[PDB]
RNA sequence: GGAAUACUGCCAGCUGGGACUGAGGACUGCGACGUAAGUCAAGGAUGCUGGCAUAAUGGUUAUAUGCCGCCCGUCUUGAAACACGGACCAAGGAGUCUAACGUCUAUGCGAGUGUUUGGGUGUAAAACCCAUACGCGUAAUGAAAGUGAACGUAGGUUGGGGCCUCGCAAGAGGUGCACAAUCGACCGAUCCUGAUGUCUUCGGAUGGAUUUGAGUAAGAGCAUAGCUGUUGGGACCCGAAAG
RNA sequence: AAAUAUGUAAGAAGUCCUUGUUACUUAAUUGAACGUGGACAUUUGAAUGAAGAGCUUUUAGUGGGCCAUUUUUGGUAAGC
RNA sequence: GCCCUGAAAAUGGAUGGCGCUCAAGCGUGUUACCUAUACUCUACCGUCAGGGUUGAUAUGAUGCCCUGACGAGUAGGCAGG
């Protein structure tokens, strides 16, 4: 016997490939697991993993989000990478030029970028221009903006949101929710 | 019984509901009828417009 | 039935030491406490107000707040399988700086000066405490020390 | 593919650590001590043999 | 039908499988319970250092 | 599909996935929401604070959409203009040919002032506006014309 | 390409002959350094005896520790100490640097271990026959001096005898040199424990605790 | 006084007998012995010889012999139990479907999304096609009347992957999305402050505060599908005394 | 007044020097918080270990226990 | 100290049995020997982890390949068949 101090035959809780069956994603992977192996470039190791990510961990990056990130100093002419899908945002007006490499573009977002004299690029196309990922801005969407997470941590005084199906007064708003009805949270 | 952090439901089936289930298998069929009924009308309505 | 009032079981705990009853001396009130100070908690039975709960007796936490007559202390308390943070509002009579923090800063100042003196002669430092060590060889002499030799003693009753 | 143990198999004894060569050659696994006379004081042999 | 009343048996074992770790600590901790008039003036104190600081950037 | 289901996996193990001591019996604790105030209250307080009791006035025969007043922010607003014509007015930015936006026509009912619009005059027809919304419109050389 | 190969190869053919000479020279010094220091302690005692006094040796700085108890029904405190000492499997065994901070460890762990002061002979054979390093978790046999240099080189130590040297003389990088060494997996003692029942003390006529100089006879028969 | 021997210990001193194993399959490594060409026990066995044909050998099977082996299923702290059920065999025999849902995942589109009430159409319950609505989402807060989200590169501070610069490197500096802690600003509630005005009681600007909200602060949702989980249903299957 | 148990500390979220903000506070730029700028990384402040650390969601079964050394209470005692 | 008395129960019976008296009994010591699914080395199965390799290069890229460690299991969870 060994006085084990660690769970045996535990597996890293880490995805190894995508869970997808997309033949194309499977090639995008196959691509970047070559790059990630034969190049001492961090960027490839990031992209590779990123491809395995489920949809929830791939929240949409916005057009305005890229516009803002491009206002960083020293950033203006970098090519922004979004291992995921970019969506249009009517709220910006001025949109700059640059090139955006991402998994998918929405109609509106693809237009946006193009109209302003920019360019839309796939990941494998990004790969040829920047094998070592040079001059790139990797961007990520807001995960905790998901509506699912509002109900996370639901407990007394935790200030979170009740799994309710039909909001309004008469709906979980009396006893326990105000000083005048028993107590408050 | 009550348990876990779930939404409180309201599923009104405490009332012999299985005697009054309506399933529209005749969605297809009743459309054909509805069309046949339309054309055959329009016929004998001379050239008047339905 | 069972009894579990707030000061239950504290008959000896919140009790004064032999012939140290009565009024609290003035030192206790001339001490000044800063946020981040490390205080030992130790209730005074004669000061009924701002009194620590019995759990906190002998416990030591960090100051998070200073108020007219009290310091707020953060104590890390085990409940279940996790530690929870506790904020106590103790009066000053129930509190004392931790001597060992006051040793620590002293060692910090010393480690500074030694470091200064070390580079001011460009030589090596070596500031980490080392534990007690085995013992190097010795040569004990026999001059005025010719070993008294001893034997076990017989048994005897002395009643 | 198969650990070989230096305490047998002189080929791996010599791969690891040469000098074993000179060690063996100059003997010095034996080697005779230098001789001395130093006799102990009386106070020693006195207490050594004391009751 | 009487029964076992209480025990702490097994309870530390359970508590020590994923248990204790330590406390969750941070720089800038929770100002939960710090003297209201101080916070109030710390505000202005902080607001000013920012002003003065960005002033040296124009 | 059943073929993928866990019971398929349990076949031959006694007692399904339901234990031996505890069994799978027929409504322990009672059906539905029995005893929310009793043997289930620790769930009902937390997870569902607010559940029991009353709060506020009743409304007999409340008619929904007597309250129909969908909001629209300056944040968007320019979306209501046919996208083609959108450039034409942005670039022109006149006060004698500024585009008219019938918000009630777009299905809305109140303009709120979340966000920024450019500095390009707009004639905004709308029932109801927030003080700020109007203010940010006026500030870009536009006006609010109350309709109904 | 047909020329630049012999360029690269003779460049390591050279350097390896060189690394080999450094080792020879080091090894030779050690033999000496040991040969002297031990002769010194001898006459040191003889002199002191002549002068009418007593030489008393320096206290040992080293112990080798073997777990002689299995894994069942051990109290939680010693259980932790047996682990922090990497002794989590019966008859496994490591080296410990003796200081007061580690001595109190052995004190606790005592009814489950046998330990004492290893000789140069015992350490030498242990590292040779059963020495393995820990490299990226894995337990690699020390089959060529390159493995040691590749890992413990940053502290001197580019040989197995530099490894041994750093062990028996304790000294500057004992911590990391030791920790390099995987716990030694010994077999049961060939010839037995020479006592009817092990889980008394050595003094009480059976195993566990400090048997001092006797640890070598045991460990040799387990090696 | 000169020795020897025991005891203990070291030798990278030499050597006899016996046992089990022989994984691997071109070369590549570290070495050793040689003046040498070369050789070697140096990153896992080869050489020589013999034996087997209606046979050597191995598989199964029956029996015998040595040691060992109580009846399963079940409730139970505890069953081989002097606890229950089970004589035997075949066939049947128990977590289902559904309405509404949690999480996770795949996929379509995305500030939207959902063709299938219906219509069009047809090779006719299919496939192909579609207008207006409607649902959920993009606004919150308050019991309600109601009001309703930028002082600022949509703020400051601290960590931050990746990228950019310098350096041969070790390093240093710049930028810093996601996420985390903290200070702040905005919207609503509550309690204050009550300007310019007005038809003298209407109006509510501005500045506030250990109060409060399932909010704001460059949107993420909608839909189909799957496993697990939730509630109602005969509700895993069989079972009352009763009404 | 033990023994065994038991709290905290052993630094980068640190140290010093210079002088910034404030409506708090002082008789007082005096403090108190929080900072800009400057200086200190070989042992950077005891030992041993770390089989990686940190974190989020969600759901099963269980919620009759029993036994041994020791400490212990009720009972003459008990396989209580 | 060992031995003897104090020492009475119901089928026929139990240092486990035979049997054992300078023991094969009691106290103590010294060697040798027997034996576990444990310990040591090795082959194989599997699980986990780390790593190499589709550069033109025939048949497995969820693949070939290298290395290290690990393996009890009711109620119960997941996985691969």
């Amino acid at each position: 016997g060994i006085d084990h101090t660690s769970k045996q035959h535990k597996r890293s809780g880490h995805r190894t490939a995508p869970k997808s069956d997309n033949v194309y994603l499977k090639l995008l992977v196959k691509l970047y697991t070559f790059l990630a192996r034969r190049t001492d470039a961090p960027f490839n190791k990031v992209v590779l993993k990123a491809l395995f990510l489920s949809k929830i961990n791939r929240p949409p990056v916005s057009v305005s989000r890229i516009a803002r990130a491009l206002k960083q100093e020293g950033a203006a002419n970098k090519t922004v990478v979004v291992v995921g899908t970019v969506t249009d945002d009517a709220r910006i007006f001025e949109f700059p030029k640059t090139t955006v490499a991402a998994l998918r573009f929405t109609a509106g977002a693809r237009a946006k970028i193009v109209k302003a004299g920019g360019e839309c690029i796939t990941l494998d196309q990004l790969a040829v221009r920047a094998p070592k990922g040079q001059n790139t801005l990797i961007l990520r969407g807001p995960r905790n903006s998901r509506e699912a997470v509002r109900h996370f941590g639901m407990g007394p005084h935790k200030g979170k949101a009740p799994r309710i199906l039909s909001t309004g007064r008469k709906f979980e708003r009396a006893r326990g929710r105000r000083r005048s009805k028993g107590f408050k949270v | 019984a009550i348990s876990k952090n779930l939404p409180i439901l309201k599923n009104h089936f405490r009332k012999h509901w299985q005697e009054r289930v309506k399933v529209h298998f005749d969605q297809a069929g009743k459309k054909v009828s509805r069309r046949n009924a339309r054309a055959t009308r329009a016929a004998k309505i001379a050239p008047r417009p339905l | 039935g069972k009894s579990h009032g707030y000061r239950s079981r504290t008959r000896y705990m919140f009790q004064r030491d032999f012939r140290k009853h009565g009024a609290v001396h003035l030192s206790t009130y001339l001490k000044v406490y800063k946020v981040g100070d490390i205080v030992d908690i130790k209730a005074n039975g004669s000061i009924q107000k701002g009194m620590p709960h019995k759990f906190y007796q002998g416990k030591t936490g960090v100051v998070y707040n200073v108020t007219k007559s009290s310091v707020g202390v953060i104590i890390n308390k085990m409940v279940g399988n996790r530690y929870l943070e506790k904020r106590l509002n103790l009066r000053v009579e129930h509190i004392k700086h931790s001597k060992c923090r006051q040793e620590f800063l002293e060692r910090v100042k010393a480690n500074a000066a030694k470091r200064a003196e070390a580079k001011a002669q460009g030589v090596a430092v070596q500031l980490k405490r080392q534990p007690a060590q085995p013992r190097e060889s010795r040569i004990v002499s026999t001059e005025g020390n010719v070993p008294q030799t001893l034997a076990p003693v017989p048994y005897e009753t002395f009643i | 593919v198969l650990k070989k143990n230096p305490l047998k198999n002189k080929q791996v004894l010599l791969r690891l650590n040469p000098y074993a060569k000179v060690f063996a050659a100059e003997k010095l696994g034996s080697k005779k001590a230098e001789k001395t006379g130093t006799k102990p004081a009386a106070v020693f042999t006195e207490t050594l043999k004391h009751d | 039908a009487k029964s076992k009343n209480h025990t702490a048996h097994n309870q530390t074992r359970k508590a020590h499988r994923n248990g204790i770790k330590k406390p969750k600590t941070y720089k800038y901790p929770s100002l939960k319970g710090v003297d209201p008039k101080f916070r109030r003036n710390h505000k202005h104190a902080l607001h000013g250092t920012a002003k003065a600081l960005a002033a040296a950037k124009k | 599909p059943s073929r993928f289901t866990k019971t398929r996996k349990h076949r031959g193990h006694v007692s399904a996935g339901k234990g031996r001591i505890g069994k799978h019996r027929k409504h322990p604790g009672g059906r539905g929401m029995a005893g929310g105030q009793h043997h289930h209250r620790i769930n009902m307080d937390k997870y569902h604070p607010g559940y029991f009791g009353k709060v506020g006035m009743r409304y007999f025969h409340k008619q929904q959409a007597h309250f129909w007043k969908p909001v629209l922010n300056l944040d968007k607003l320019w979306t209501l203009i046919p996208e083609d014509k959108r450039d034409q007015y942005l670039k022109s930015a006149s006060k004698e040919t500024a585009p008219v936006i019938d918000t009630l026509a777009a299905g809305y009912g109140k303009i709120l002032g979340k966000g920024r619009i450019p500095n390009v005059p707009v004639i905004v027809k709308a029932r109801f506006v927030s003080k700020l919304a109007e203010e940010k419109i006026r500030a870009a050389g536009g006006v609010v014309e109350l309709i109904a | 390409t047909a020329e630049q190969v012999a360029a690269e190869r003779a460049a390591r053919k050279a350097a390896n002959k060189e690394k080999r000479a450094i080792i020879l020279e080091r090894n030779a010094a050690y033999q000496k350094e040991y040969e002297t220091a031990e002769r010194n302690i001898i006459q040191a005692k003889r002199d002191a005896k002549a002068a009418g006094s007593y030489y008393v040796e320096a206290q040992h700085k080293l112990v080798f520790v073997v777990r002689i108890k299995g894994i069942n029904k051990i109290p939680p405190k010693p259980r932790k100490v047996l682990q922090l000492l990497r002794l989590t499997r019966i008859n496994s065994g490591t080296f410990v640097k003796v200081t007061k901070a580690t001595l109190e460890l052995l004190k606790l762990i005592e009814p489950y271990v046998a330990y004492g002061y290893p000789s140069y002979s015992t350490i030498r054979q242990l590292v040779y026959k059963r020495g393995f390093g820990k490299i990226n978790k894995q337990r690699v046999p020390l089959s060529d001096n390159a493995i040691i240099e590749a890992n413990l080189g940053k502290y001197g130590i580019l040989s197995i005898d530099d490894l041994i040297h750093e062990i028996i003389t304790v000294g500057p990088h004992f911590k990391q040199a030791n920790n390099f060494l995987w716990p030694f997996k010994l077999s049961n003692p060939s010839g037995g424990w020479g006592v009817p029942r092990k889980f008394k003390h050595f003094i009480q006529g059976g195993s566990f605790g400090n048997r001092e100089e006797f640890i070598n006879k045991l460990v040799k028969s387990m090696n």
